[PDB]
């Protein structure tokens, strides 16, 4: 490649034939992949210049080597990207979603992901430049399938970008400005644009229950409920995230997830060898028995106890602690029959077998469980049962043991549970 | 009471920004 200095020597000669060779050669250096020199492209004073080039409407090919060039120093750190905003080109990158060239409008849109994807703040910023509504208009026609692929892919990460972070969240005008376009990709048949629309669906379902609301208004759960399903993992793992998301909503939320048969996909995702979808999978099945008892019955009915029950017995220690909170929840809502079925099915043991772990908060939330359990106990009258049960499979040693536990929860419920039941 | 919103760390997300190689 060119060196920097020749670089500058190019950009600075007022010759536009001389500038566009040297931004290509700019171009090329911050393509390469090991250690593209960003900083010593900024230190040298060539954004501005770029930003400039940008501008050159009779000029289509610095346009795009400018913006090739920004959209890598773009893609670096936080700073990297400060200097790029610094420079002047989120108007720049604006206009040229304008640009009658496909490629010079792909490559602003590519750009202003980078800045929008830095943090809440460009993401803000570039809303406030009046993004949206150009970016929407590149979407708009009739039947997605006639645009290029790549093109369709980098739109939809670009807009999955203006859907992502918190603190704050993005306005809830610009959500609604972008909502009917993500649904729309979200229905396209290319597994990059499914992977990029279901982790912008999961963004904007990561918050309040209003802004779940916003979204499920508009009818995506059966969309999401088929995305679960499908064979590619990039897929597979936000469609998970945004269904898991939503049944942390509204028990009125929760229903259209149950509705729309998603508890039908969790043997599979309850087993599934990727661990974090176990995990996943089995937070989501958590919060949905924190639901009504109707909903736990329906995790009943699909038979996702015995899956629970193995979860607990053998996975990753992390999603065995979701396994946990999922029972505790279970047994905190569900009715004595529902609890009974619970013990019916085997989880007394692995429950036990986890008061073994070196970590506090699962060993509070078993002590829970336990309680719960015991207090279904007490109104069927068979406590002694199952203190009988917990002592078989070894429960009531580890439980005399956290009495001498350091954590005051732990210490305190296993000392009430000796006295009252053992 | 009993919903928990999704926690997540830096580590295991992954990046929001993607430079163009070619």
């Amino acid at each position: 490649n060119w060196s920097v200095e020749d670089i500058v020597k190019g950009i600075n000669s007022n010759n536009l034939e001389s500038q566009l060779q040297a931004t290509q050669a700019a171009r090329k250096l911050l393509s390469r992949e090991k250690q593209p020199p960003i900083d010593n492209i900024i230190r040298a004073g060539l954004i501005p210049k770029f930003v400039s080039f940008l501008g050159k409407t009779d000029c289509s090919p610095i346009q795009f080597e400018s913006a090739w060039a920004l959209t890598n120093i773009a893609s670096g750190t936080s700073e990297q990207t400060k200097a790029v905003v610094d420079g002047g080109a989120i108007p720049a990158f604006i206009s040229l979603l304008a640009s009658p060239h496909a490629h010079i409008s792909e490559q602003a849109v590519w750009a202003l992901g980078n800045i929008a994807g830095d943090g809440s703040a460009f993401r803000d910023l570039v809303i406030k430049h009046g993004a949206i509504d150009p970016l929407l208009a590149l979407l708009a026609v009739p039947d997605l399938s006639t645009l290029a692929c790549g093109y369709l892919r980098n739109l939809t990460w670009t807009l999955s970008n203006l859907c992502r972070n918190k603190n704050p969240a993005p306005p809830l005008d610009a959500v609604e400005q972008i909502l009917p376009t993500l649904v729309r990709l979200l229905h396209h048949n290319d597994p990059e644009v499914l992977a990029d629309s279901c982790w912008a669906i999961s963004y904007l379902t990561d918050g309040p229950n209003e802004r779940i609301e916003m979204v499920v208004k508009k009818g995506v759960v059966p969309q999401l409920v088929k995305l679960l399903g499908a064979t590619e993992l990039p897929i597979v793992t936000p469609a998970l995230r945004a269904i898991g998301n939503i049944v942390t909503g509204t028990d009125e939320q929760t229903q259209k997830v149950i509705d729309a048969g998603a508890l039908a996909v969790f043997p599979s995702l309850l087993t599934n060898p990727k661990t974090n979808i176990q995990k996943e999978a089995t937070w989501t099945m958590s919060n949905i028995t924190a639901g009504r008892q109707d909903q736990i019955q329906q995790v009943v009915n699909h038979g996702l106890v015995p899956f629970l029950v193995g979860v607990l017995s053998k996975a990753d220690f992390k999603t065995q602690k979701e396994a946990a909170w999922a029972i505790t929840n279970y047994t905190s809502g569900g009715t004595v029959e529902q609890i009974v079925y619970l013990v019916h099915c085997g989880i007394i043991e692995p429950l036990m077998n986890l008061l073994s772990a070196k970590d506090t908060k699962i060993i509070q939330v078993i002590l829970d469980a336990i309680s719960n359990i015991f207090q279904a106990a007490e109104k069927l009258g068979e406590t002694e049962k199952l203190s009988i049960m917990i002592e078989e499979c070894g429960g009531l040693d580890k439980i005399e043991a956290l009495q001498r536990h350091e954590n005051e929860s732990v210490y305190k419920a296993s000392l009430n549970l000796i006295e009252k039941y053992f | 009471s009993g919903k928990r919103k999704l926690i997540t760390s830096e580590e295991e997300r992954d990046p929001a920004k993607r430079g163009r190689k070619s």
